[PDB]
């Protein structure tokens, strides 16, 4: 997740915690705010795709 | 939190470079400070006077552009014309908002 789009040939690292509401989660991975980063999870059983 | 871009000069060499630092309010160098975190980018090389820049940022690019001529004027900027050569070309990538200037002190006071 992302506020805005990406300009072309930039590229954004920042461990921050990215909020849905009104609630500003200062640090905290509560209820409606969550982690940016998600894995894959790449394994040698999944089909083409 | 979020990269910074950082263009110094010492007596021989310029150095640029693209980490991640937290930087104080009163930066300075004396007659020195810089952090070093997820460093991304590097690049090393090589009133009488006036120097000037023009800085743009484009497409994940950043130009620089020079000139500099001797002047004798009292305290203005002249009335003539000169242009700008291009001087280099950084693919550094990131996003700018703010920026500062640093200066050569006598007195440290990391304020
Ligand atoms: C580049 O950085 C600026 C400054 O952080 C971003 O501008 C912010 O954008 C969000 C969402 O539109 C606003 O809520 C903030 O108020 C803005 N900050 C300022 C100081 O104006 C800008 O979005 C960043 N560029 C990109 C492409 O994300
Ligand atoms: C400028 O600073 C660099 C380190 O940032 C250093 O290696 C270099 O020798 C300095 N240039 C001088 C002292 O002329
Ligand atoms: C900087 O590098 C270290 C080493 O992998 C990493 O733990 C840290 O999260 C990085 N910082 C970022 C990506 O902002």
């Amino acid at each position: 997740f992302r506020k805005s789009n990406l300009k072309p040939f930039e590229r954004d690292i920042s461990t921050e915690i990215y909020q849905a509401g009104s609630t500003p989660c200062n640090g905290v991975e509560g209820f409606n705010c969550y982690f940016p980063l998600q894995s894959y999870g790449f394994q040698p059983t999944n089909g083409v795709g | 939190k979020t990269q910074s871009l950082l263009i110094v000069n010492n007596a021989t060499n310029v150095v640029i470079k693209v980490c991640e630092f937290q930087f104080c309010n009163d930066p300075f160098l004396g007659v020195v400070y810089s952090s070093a975190n997820n460093c991304t980018f590097e690049y090393v090389s090589q009133f009488k006077n006036l120097r000037e820049f023009v800085f743009k940022n484009i497409d994940g690019y950043f130009k620089i552009y020079s000139k500099h001529t001797p002047i004798n004027l009292v305290r203005d900027l002249p009335q003539g014309f000169s242009a700008l050569e291009p001087l280099v070309d950084l693919p550094i990538g990131i996003n700018i908002t703010r920026f500062q200037t640093l200066l050569a002190l006598h007195r440290s006071y990391l304020t």
